[PDB]
């Protein structure tokens, strides 16, 4: 689902900067054609400003189906890395719970100590 | 006096990184019994380092508040360049250790004599 | 062995032909190369004192074979200064000498060489003392040479070279130690410094009065400390910023 | 190349257009400040290094004796060691723009004459100027100076 | 200001990162913190070192009793290595003398 | 997958890279050109600038096609967090630290056969090529004989849980198999200067206090020694293995 | 035909040729002859012989051998040094007697940099000395002595007005010891240094006039030549670092946190590529330092956020939120402590929803907190903390 969403806007994203591409060239043709002396036609003209968003509307959408990947992944790689269930996850969290009394005892010391 | 506690005010900053040295290494080999051991030791460790700075500071305020009459001379003045019963008592014992040295040496090259026949024996005898 | 294809000297040759007078005569020439390298080491360490020397003699020998482990340290820098180790190989004629930097050299019976060699290597220990002291005190190298050319042609070993700056700029170090003629330091003070120097008048700018300037030599003897490595963290002290 | 050629071959056209920027910054300016907002919030040097870092031997100066400060710059610096002091004057005219146009010695044999010791030394270091490399510094006349004088304290 | 508190911030500061309520931060943390505290405990050491210098210049009596306190630890020392191998040397004389035997 | 984490940190650098790179090549042109000094030079330089920033956008959306191609409660994972940054933290504080230290001297044997037996163990365990075979001929004194591959046969001689000798043989010559040939030659040059070498290693892995490292090192030296008539010089044309880089290199070339 | 060739391994193609000749009055006595010789089947180059200057050391021999192992290295850095076009003095005898250097006069000025930083920095490199050391005798370095520090730091490199920066070069095994690799490091390593120069004497400059703000709130620490530490925050405990890499030839910026008050992080980690990106195109540290300071109070409020809540970083004082997927919001500092919120999923023309979607319904919570999308603004930075566990 993410590897696939991240393959669906990959062709969208390739069309979205053809187009601004394409329509920033029409808007400076006609912008230049009427500051220098060139007749042009009004025309539909399509404005560059509509696309210019829609870019970036597709960049955020992928960098977010992207990050929330990346942090799954990391998570479930992590929680591998760490017989019934609930006295598993209490020694689990008693571990992790006497570390962070380790912890504090080292930091408490090390600044009373001086500063 | 003087010139022994810049000593060891000289061996107290030499001491005090060497026992940040450990303390990190001991932070880095705490994975996650031997939790109580880590972690008295590191109390320790903290203690003794807070005598050490307790230590370094009462050296350095003798050696500042002392400040000796004969130093009326900066620095770099004082590098030469090229252009009683003390001493008695420093001859006697060098004489002394002169004469124990000469004996262990004596003692020391009758045991090398010793483990090299030892040696040479058990080698051919097989 | 004939059956498996043995080679033609390789496991063959003699097959185990010698005399009870040859084995007897290497054995007690090795006896005396030992004995002969243990005194000259021994004398070593009575008459040259200052570097430092050590020996560890290895715990099972051999007929025709044995090992020492030589170690050339300072007197009060033990850890710091254990840049040169030696591991003798007293052979039957040969005495073979295997150095921390990947140097194998096969010496002679005759006590000379051995002597000149331990010599050569505590003029050497002599300048990586003050490499290691330099790292230790946060000078800066400014150069290392551990087989210098420029000089006086030098005796049975060849002459070292080392060049540190102070870390707070100005000052700097250098030190030339060799077999023969060694203890050669002398101090870079910077210019406006001094004020012997003569100035030129095409230097018109104050910019060019903090360089590292006339290179003044300092005596050696009459110093304090003991071992060369006091008197050179003493020295590096003199020339520290006062701090008191 | 490839999805952006209109818009190269658009700025292709147009350059050397003289309201060109306009045009641009007209079709440009809205859209961008609307999605990210409000913009933002006498003696050459060489020579005096050169002089700085010289072996305390010498003491190089000016020259105001001769017709200077229009051409090049002439020194008579020194000869102060252990070695000799003969002639401590050879006269260096170090011309302008220094990387380039390496600095000759005015020749004065009137002094070196009249000796065996200075005909020697005007000897060697002539033909050590010869076997000099091209483009050669203030440093390389100097350095050569004095070994050709210690050349010449050797042989005889 | 008293080097030895700016050493003791420097000290708390190496540790002031993990002690509080993405490799590459951690990376330029340490490196600047280690190096400043090198840096300042080369300083105290470059100040011990002027300190013992200036007071055996001018005053060369006390480091005399030095040498003389670590010569006779020295010769103390050497008294006991010896008796320590005089006791094992006698402990396997005897029992060298118990076997041999018949 | 760790590779699969990696390529999705890559392609999120990439579309950050995209979008600013489309920002780039717009932001500029609003700016227009600079007088630059010559008619040339003011032309180039805009067009020089404009074709790099296009150039940028192609290479960024070409990246990003290619990346698809490879790829109560939170108090725990805050706990994990801190122990893997403590982790990382005092890892590089202790290396920075032991790197460079400032101890300068000490002033301010005896040890069990089975100990020095679980050592070796421990350390055959580990590198399943190598074959650590325990025996004790002479006394205390232990003499370990390691077998590389089809390359070596190194006879290790420990006086305690100390490396004092080393003598490599090659594979077809014999070590004797028995009462140990702790004294001889190998008869191949080759081999004579792995020796010396290998006495050369154990001088250089020296370890004051720890005297298990130093045999772990040793060890790990040894089985670089793996690939011999294999491997180049890196210098040389096709015997020495640096410390802290097992790279190859022959003595005469350097190191 | 009883000669001697004695190969330096060092520094390869350079052969020792001792030979020994028989001299007449005396039958028990050798003369020995030494030549320099090279080689490119060998084939010899050039020939020229040294001739002038227990008894079995040869002193002579060895302190030859010495020689030619630490003067040949030079040869090869001087002639890269001539073909580059780079005015250098020759192989000089240093004053402690023992040494070998090459002294450069004028490096190449630069290329990309104005002219005049240009004649900033020539008049200020006062000596650019190299030097040999190293076992096997390959490391470089060069000692670059500047005069006239733009600014100081917090460090004690407060001294006399000559700044030593140390620059070291070790080539690889095979490209022998002189070689063009070193002198484009150099190059390079100039190059870097002039770039970052330019940023140097700019805020030099703009020191004297300062908002007055940022004076307090930003403060210089170290100057290495190389990198630029600046320290920030209220008990200056963030760090920024500045540095040039020429592998990328752009600025590259390094954030740390070295205080004893902070986070678990520089809180700036989130907004570091359009920091990146907005330093490449204007560089200038003044402008850095203020959307730091305008930047940071409604960053340490969004970095507290559950991690849900997701936090994407479009360009500069633009970060996004995101409860969920369906939902958004978007974050606009501005100067004097102003963060204008918006809807988020809705789009800043004709009125459709994006990929996203899902309109969100309240809207008027952030009005409390004080069509509908167009500006909730006016927000003094306490709101940016409330509103977070509120909204």
């Amino acid at each position: 689902d993410p590897v696939q969403r991240y393959k669906m806007l990959i062709p969208q994203l390739k069309e979205s900067l053809q187009t601004l591409m394409k329509v920033a060239a029409q808007n400076l043709i006609q912008n230049t054609n009427i500051d220098n002396g060139q007749k042009s036609s009004d025309g539909p003209i399509q404005r560059f400003d509509k696309c210019l968003e829609e870019f970036y509307a597709l960049c955020d959408q992928l960098e977010l189906c992207l990050r929330l990947a990346h942090e799954c992944l990391s998570q479930s790689c992590d929680s591998a890395k760490h017989l019934p269930y609930p006295q598993y996850l209490a020694v689990i969290k008693a571990q992790i719970s006497c570390a962070k009394d380790i912890h504090t005892a080292l930091l408490d010391c090390a600044n009373k100590v001086t500063g | 006096n003087t010139a022994s506690l810049c000593r060891i005010g000289q061996e107290t900053v030499q001491d005090i990184v060497y026992r940040t040295m450990e303390i990190f290494q001991l932070l880095r080999n705490m994975q996650l019994g031997t939790y109580q051991d880590r972690l008295t030791k590191l109390q320790d460790n903290l203690r003794q380092l807070s005598v050490l700075f307790r230590k370094l500071r009462l050296v350095y305020d003798k050696c500042n508040e002392n400040c000796g009459g004969m130093d009326p001379i900066p620095v770099e003045q004082l590098i030469p360049y090229v252009e009683s019963e003390e001493r008695r008592e420093i001859a006697e014992v060098n004489k002394k250790l002169k004469q124990k040295n000469q004996q262990l040496k004596q003692i020391m090259d009758q045991l090398r004599n010793l483990i090299w026949d030892i040696n040479a024996m058990l080698a051919m005898r097989n | 062995s004939g059956p498996q294809a043995f080679d033609k000297n390789e496991i063959n040759s003699l097959q185990s032909s010698e005399g009870l007078l040859e084995k007897i005569i290497k054995q007690a020439k090795h006896i005396f190369l030992r004995s002969r390298a243990a005194a000259t080491i021994d004398s070593l360490a009575s008459r040259i004192e200052d570097p430092q020397i050590q020996a560890h003699w290895s715990n099972i020998n051999d007929v025709y074979e044995s090992s020492v482990k030589v170690l050339i340290t300072s007197q009060g820098y033990e850890q710091i200064c254990k840049s040169i180790q030696l591991q003798l190989n007293i052979g039957v004629e040969q005495i073979r000498v295997v150095h921390r930097d990947g140097r194998v050299i096969t010496l002679s019976y005759q006590e000379q060489e051995l002597q000149d060699f331990l010599l050569s290597q505590m003029s050497q220990h002599q300048v990586h003392a003050v490499q290691q002291l330099a790292k230790v005190m946060g000078w800066q190298v400014l150069s290392f040479s551990n087989h210098v050319g420029l000089g006086p042609i030098e005796s049975i070993g060849n002459a070292s070279a080392i060049t540190v700056a102070s870390p707070s700029g100005d000052y700097a170090i250098s030190v030339r130690n060799g077999p023969e003629s060694g203890s050669k330091i002398m101090v870079q003070f910077p210019r406006n410094q001094c004020k012997d120097l003569p100035k030129s008048d095409v230097l018109q700018d104050n910019k060019w009065s903090h360089l590292r300037g006339p290179f003044k030599e300092v005596q050696w003897n009459k110093m304090e400390g003991r071992n060369f490595v006091y008197k050179m963290e003493l020295l590096m002290s003199a020339l520290s910023p006062c701090l008191l | 190349q490839y999805l952006c050629q209109p818009l190269l071959d658009a700025v292709l056209a147009n350059i050397r257009s003289p309201v060109f920027n306009h045009s641009l910054y007209r079709t440009f300016v809205p859209a961008m400040t609307a999605i990210h907002g409000p913009p933002i919030t006498s003696i050459p040097s060489v020579l005096q290094g050169e002089v700085a870092r010289l072996d305390p031997k010498f003491l190089v100066n000016l020259d105001p004796s001769h017709c200077s400060n229009n051409g090049t710059v002439h020194l008579i610096c020194k000869l102060d060691d252990k070695d000799l002091p003969s002639v401590p004057p050879l006269e260096l005219s170090v011309p302008a723009d220094y990387p380039a146009q390496s600095p000759l010695w005015i020749d004065r044999q009137w002094q070196y004459d009249a000796n065996p010791f200075l005909q020697s030394v005007h000897r060697c270091m002539t033909s050590r100027l010869l076997q000099l490399p091209d483009k050669h510094s203030v440093t390389a006349l100097l350095n050569t100076w004095a070994q050709s004088v210690h050349q010449a304290c050797l042989s005889a | 200001s008293t080097l030895v508190d700016e050493l003791e911030s420097s000290f708390e500061a190496c540790f002031a990162s993990l002690v509080s309520q993405d490799q590459e931060e951690i990376r330029t943390g340490v490196d600047q913190c280690i190096q400043k505290f090198l840096d300042i405990a080369r300083q105290t050491e470059c100040f011990f070192l002027q300190k013992r210098l200036q007071l055996s210049v001018q005053k060369p009596e006390q480091v005399i009793k030095e040498d003389v306190s670590e010569l006779r630890n020295e010769l103390q020392r050497k008294d006991a290595l010896v008796q320590k191998h005089l006791t094992k040397l006698r402990h396997w004389q005897q029992v060298l003398e118990d076997i041999n035997v018949q | 997958v760790s590779v699969n984490l990696e390529a999705f940190s890559q392609a999120i650098s990439a579309i950050q890279a995209l979008r600013s790179s489309v920002s780039r090549v717009f932001d500029c042109l609003k700016d227009g050109m600079r007088n630059k000094e010559t008619l040339e030079g003011r032309e180039k330089a805009f067009i020089a600038h404009f074709q790099d920033n296009l150039h940028s956008v192609n290479r960024d959306l070409n990246e990003l096609e290619r990346l698809s191609n490879l790829v109560l409660y939170s108090q725990l994972l805050q706990a994990y967090k801190w122990s893997n940054k403590l982790q990382y933290h005092a890892g590089l504080a202790s290396g920075l630290l032991n790197q460079q230290s400032l101890k300068r001297s000490a002033n301010q044997l005896v040890l069990p056969p089975q100990y020095v037996d679980d050592v070796i163990s421990r350390i055959d365990r580990m590198f399943p090529e190598m074959s650590i075979h325990l025996s004790r001929p002479n006394g205390t004194s232990a003499m370990l004989l390691v077998t590389l591959g089809k390359v070596l046969k190194v006879i290790v001689v420990m006086r305690s849980l100390f490396i004092d000798r080393t003598i490599v043989k090659g594979y077809n010559e014999n070590v004797y198999t028995e009462d140990l040939d702790i004294w001889s030659k190998s008869n191949y040059q080759v081999f004579q200067k792995v020796t010396d070498h290998a006495t050369t290693a154990l001088l250089h892995y020296q370890l004051p206090q720890m005297p298990d490292v130093v045999v772990r090192s040793f060890m790990t030296w040894l089985r670089s020694y793996i690939k011999l008539f294999q491997a180049p010089c890196q210098r040389c044309g096709k015997t020495w293995r640096d410390f802290r880089t097992l790279e190859a290199f022959h003595d005469t070339c350097r190191q | 035909k009883n000669k001697l060739f004695i190969k330096l391994t060092r520094l390869p193609q350079y052969y020792i040729v001792v030979e020994m000749l028989e001299v007449p009055n005396k039958p028990t006595q050798l003369s020995y002859k030494y030549y320099f010789m090279s080689v490119n089947p060998a084939m010899a180059l050039l020939l020229q012989q040294f001739k002038e200057n227990m008894c079995a050391f040869n002193k002579v021999l060895a302190h030859f051998v010495a020689m030619c192992d630490t003067n040949m290295p030079f040869v090869g850095l001087r002639l890269e040094l001539s073909n580059l076009e780079i005015p250098h003095q020759g192989v000089q005898v240093e004053g402690d007697g023992f040494s070998h250097a090459i002294r450069l006069l004028k490096i190449p000025p630069c290329k990309g940099i104005t002219e005049e930083t240009q004649k900033a920095l020539d008049r200020s490199l006062l000596d650019c000395t190299f030097r040999l050391q190293g076992r096997n005798n390959r490391t470089w370095v060069a000692e670059l002595v500047f005069a006239n520090c733009p600014l100081n730091g917090t460090s004690t490199r407060e001294q006399g007005p000559s700044r030593h920066v140390y620059l070291t070069y070790e080539n690889l095994l095979s490209e022998p010891v002189g070689g063009r690799k070193v002198v484009e490091m150099f190059l390079n390593d100039w190059n870097s240094i002039a770039r970052l120069y330019e940023c140097v004497l700019e805020f030099a400059r703009s020191l004297p006039d300062i908002p007055a703000h940022l004076n307090i709130f930003s403060e210089v620490r170290v100057y290495n030549y190389r990198k630029l530490i600046l320290c920030y925050g209220t008990t200056k405990g963030s760090s920024i670092s500045i540095q040039w890499n020429s592998i990328h030839q752009k600025f590259h910026i390094s954030l740390g946190t070295v205080g004893p008050n902070s986070g678990c992080s520089n809180c700036h980690n989130t907004i570091l590529h359009q920091l990146q990106e907005m330093f490449n195109k204007t560089p200038n540290v003044v402008q850095l330092l203020q959307v730091l300071f305008d930047t940071q109070a409604p960053l340490n409020a969004i970095n507290k956020l559950p991690t849900c809540f997701s936090i994407l970083p479009q360009s500069s004082t633009h970060i996004r939120l995101a409860f969920r997927n369906m939902y958004c919001i978007d974050i606009y500092c501005r100067s004097r402590g102003v963060v204008a919120i918006r809807d988020g999923a809705y789009s800043l023309f004709d009125n459709s929803k994006l990929v996203e979607g899902f309109y969100p319904a309240p809207g008027l919570k952030t009005f409390l907190n004080m069509p509908g999308l167009v500006p909730g603004l006016a927000g003094s930075y306490l709101c940016s903390p409330l509103e977070r566990f509120l909204g």
